[PDB]
């Protein structure tokens, strides 16, 4: 029971972390995404 | 001048090996020259083709290039680039549809030999062009064969005239140019190769949102995924 | 020369082809790589 | 495994990617293009 409910916590506290992943490669891909494509925006506003 | 077509049409008589089209052309260039003002012919694939290899034929011994249409009849079977005229009948149409048009581009590329009466009369009308185009009559091409052998021995001289001060720059060009187009073309069919396995595996990250439903399943983390889903679909 | 001068005039249409190709792959980026990542950025200012 | 297989000459692509520029260096060089394609190397360096 100790090591079972130990494995629905722990299944449950990777799974935050595998998600948490999942999420923060939405957030890098956010911010990254935002930060050089609004660096390649006055170049796409003018000549490449 | 005027060129905006629609090409629809898709009249199948066979299916795989060199499919023939009956399309739609939208004939625009209401010049007077062109005498409705106002029409859209039919070509059929194996109709034209011939006819206008007879015509490129005709403008190649007074000299000019020829557009390449979409190609077939040991030109469209003997390494295009790698070949497969067995898929020019459904998927490969769309091919057929962008290289046509780049034909047609190039139609209109030359407008010092735009003003061909009978080619302009011919895409001006839908008379099923004379269909024995499709043909098989190369008694010409071992002769043109051993005319290259013998080129091929006797250019050297030839070469060391003016010609050589006009030469150096094209034959500069096409050495970096077959290494370019083989690098290139390389580069091109190991896209081929693993795009559609790229493509693949993004069907199978849809596919791993499932392999979490055989999981714990939280809606807070489903939406997440959901969204990841769409995500991916639009980058892929 | 006619024909020469024919792909001196050619190429460079078809190199402007293929280049208004490129910056219309950067101008179809930058339009939507733009819409649905302000999509994306309600659902990321918020739970995604 | 099979994305380990791939994803390695997928960035093998993009380095010939990146030697495609060169390959047009052994073409006509017009800046316009050039800076184009220039920015194009960082970007798909960027995306890799």
């Amino acid at each position: 029971r100790k090591e079972v409910t130990r494995f629905e916590k722990e299944k449950s506290k990777d799974f935050k972390n595998h998600v948490m992943k999942y999420l923060e490669t939405l957030l890098h891909s956010q911010q990254q995404l935002a930060k050089y494509w609004e660096a390649f925006l006055p170049e796409a506003k003018a000549i490449s | 001048f005027d060129l905006t077509v629609g090409i629809t049409d898709p009249e199948k008589i066979g299916d795989g090996m060199n499919a023939y089209v009956a399309y739609k052309v939208t004939t625009q260039t209401s010049l007077p020259m062109f005498r409705s003002r106002q029409f859209a012919v039919k070509r059929r694939f194996s109709d034209f083709l011939g006819l206008y290899e007879k015509l490129s034929e005709k403008h190649s011994q007074n000299g000019f290039i020829v557009p390449p249409p979409p190609e077939k009849s040991l030109i469209g079977m003997t390494k295009v680039k790698v070949g497969k005229e067995d898929s020019s009948s459904a998927e490969f149409l769309e091919k057929r549809r962008a290289a046509l048009e780049r034909y047609l581009q190039r139609i209109v590329n030359h407008p010092t030999m735009l003003q061909d009466p009978d080619v302009r009369e011919f895409l001006e009308k839908e008379e099923l062009p004379r269909a024995v185009g499709t043909q098989a009559l190369s008694g010409a091409g071992l002769l043109k064969m051993f005319n290259k052998a013998t080129d091929a021995v006797s250019k050297m001289t030839i070469k060391m005239n003016e010609s050589d001060i006009w030469f150096e720059e094209k034959l500069q060009e096409v050495e970096c140019e077959e290494q370019r187009l083989r690098k290139l073309h390389a580069v091109v069919e190991t896209l081929v190769n693993h795009r559609k396995e790229l493509a693949l595996n993004t069907a199978l990250f849809a596919k791993s949102l499932a392999m979490l439903g055989s999981s714990e399943d939280n809606t807070a983390l489903s939406r997440a995924l959901s969204q990841l889903a769409e995500v991916e679909e639009k980058i892929e």
